[PDB]
């Protein structure tokens, strides 16, 4: 499955 | 603790402030002059750490960003004003947050059906980075989801609007998002399978995904593609329209050249699709053959890994009964 995850990767470079 | 108690108490405020007017309709409150943008923020930037989640949580954060976020959507609608969209995204970042590993907050905010309906509304707009957020919350809400969320996230039409969202998405990162979500959701029920295979040009992205050319250099839309395949596969294994897309986009193929592939998912996702695909259909059956599909199973049965070993073994089993003439 996809899994779960913080908001990490929505973090702003 | 006392500044994160004054942000809640800010964002309550202009909550209860929207609902006033939209009971009423006295002018219409904008956000920018309530300094909210600010407040989901810092908000979005402390729930990234475990012990200020502990606070947030006994402080009701995820009641008061869930709520802000559904009336700023209710009230504005799909808007492309920088500061409401940044809200947005500040919001679904902190309720991504607050539902990662909160068993209790997945069914909380499920249960929240007048969110969830802003929350999937919100995939159609043209804000990307708002995508990318809201498909996470959906990936969150959709994994290990009990009887009741797995209920709403499929009456709220999750499933269909992420489906179609990825056919438009023009960046990478907002795909991961999204096909992250469709991942969880795939193995929920034959329902959520029926609506992906449903969605016109949905099967052929998604064979599409399985030779996907990452820039970023990661396997990512690989693995979940194939992940999403492998789930609706046992749909397709019966329905003669979903193969014949499958057989238009050299999907066999493709899935065979994944048995070679050193990520352990791509091979497990390839060899349980294999398997629901080398079921009852002689056509697909005697391409497999032709395709030496019967030796490079052979190697994969002894695997240490346990869905590789298994999965190989299921389909090389379908293959030797079925034997097409020499």
């Amino acid at each position: 499955g996809g899994g779960e995850q913080l908001a990490i990767n929505e973090l702003i470079s | 603790h006392h500044h994160m108690l004054h942000l809640l108490e800010q964002i309550r405020a202009y909550c209860e402030t929207c609902w006033e007017w939209q009971e009423a309709h006295n002018p219409m409150p904008a956000p920018v002059e309530h300094q909210i943008c600010p407040a989901v923020c810092v908000l979005m930037k402390l729930s990234f750490d475990e012990e200020h989640r502990h606070a947030m949580n006994e402080l009701g954060g995820l009641q008061a960003i869930a709520e802000l976020l559904q009336v700023d959507c209710e009230m504005y609608g799909l808007t492309n004003d920088h500061y409401s969209i940044t809200l947005r995204r500040y919001a679904g970042m902190a309720l991504t947050n607050l539902t990662f590993g909160d068993v209790a907050n997945k069914a909380t905010l499920c249960s929240m059906k007048g969110c969830m309906r802003a929350l999937v509304a919100q995939l159609k707009s043209e804000s990307e980075d708002l995508q990318q957020v809201i498909a996470s919350v959906l990936r969150n809400l959709s994994w290990r989801a009990d009887v009741n969320s797995k209920k709403t996230l499929r009456e709220v039409g999750s499933v269909k609007a992420l489906m179609e969202c990825a056919l438009e998405v023009k960046k990478e990162s907002t795909l991961k998002s999204v096909l992250s979500a469709l991942w969880n959701l795939s193995a929920h029920c034959t329902e959520n399978k029926a609506d992906i295979c449903a969605v016109d040009g949905a099967l052929a992205f998604l064979v599409g995904t399985l030779t996907y050319r990452s820039q970023t250099n990661t396997l990512a839309i690989i693995e979940s593609g194939g992940g999403i395949l492998r789930n609706v596969s046992s749909l397709i294994a019966t329905n003669e329209d979903h193969r014949q897309i499958l057989r238009e986009n050299n999907c066999l193929q493709t899935l065979l050249q994944h048995l070679k592939s050193h990520s352990l998912t791509i091979v497990s996702n390839a060899c349980g699709t294999l398997w629901n695909l080398s079921a009852r259909n002689p056509k697909d059956q005697e391409a497999l053959w032709d395709m030496g599909a019967v030796s490079m199973l052979k190697n994969l049965i002894h695997s240490k890994h346990k869905m590789i070993a298994m999965g190989s073994a299921a389909a090389l089993r379908n293959l030797m009964a079925n034997r097409p003439a020499k």
